[PDB]
């Protein structure tokens, strides 16, 4: 019967939203990897960088 | 002969909309402060 089918199509477009929803949650997730990962990426380099000069400047000492 | 039908209806589906609607925030949230929370262990890690 007609109205139990509004009532098939709202819990359909509130599934919708609840997979657009859910389809961000990950790409927030993804996001934040790929920031971290590159966030700690660039520290590691940079304390090589520092340790490099250091023991040089100790072998020159 | 009877309003009740299409009045009291409209007002149930459109208040399950909004509820979707609400944990569809209140979920998209947690994964931004779950983001947060992460970037912490991000630093705990490099000053480590």
């Amino acid at each position: 019967k007609l109205e139990a089918i509004l009532s098939q199509e709202v819990e359909a477009e509130i599934q919708a939203l609840l997979q657009e929803a859910e389809a961000k949650a990950e790409a927030v997730k993804r996001e934040a990897e790929e920031k971290a990962k590159a966030l700690l990426q660039a520290r590691e380099r940079a304390l090589e960088a520092q340790y490099r000069a250091a023991l040089r400047r100790a072998e020159s000492a | 002969g009877l309003i009740k039908s299409l009045a009291e209806k409209e007002k149930q589906l459109l208040e399950r909309l909004e509820a979707a609607k609400k944990e569809a925030e209140e979920r998209v949230k947690r994964a931004e402060a779950e983001a947060k929370a992460l970037l912490e262990e991000a630093e705990a890690k490099a000053k480590a």
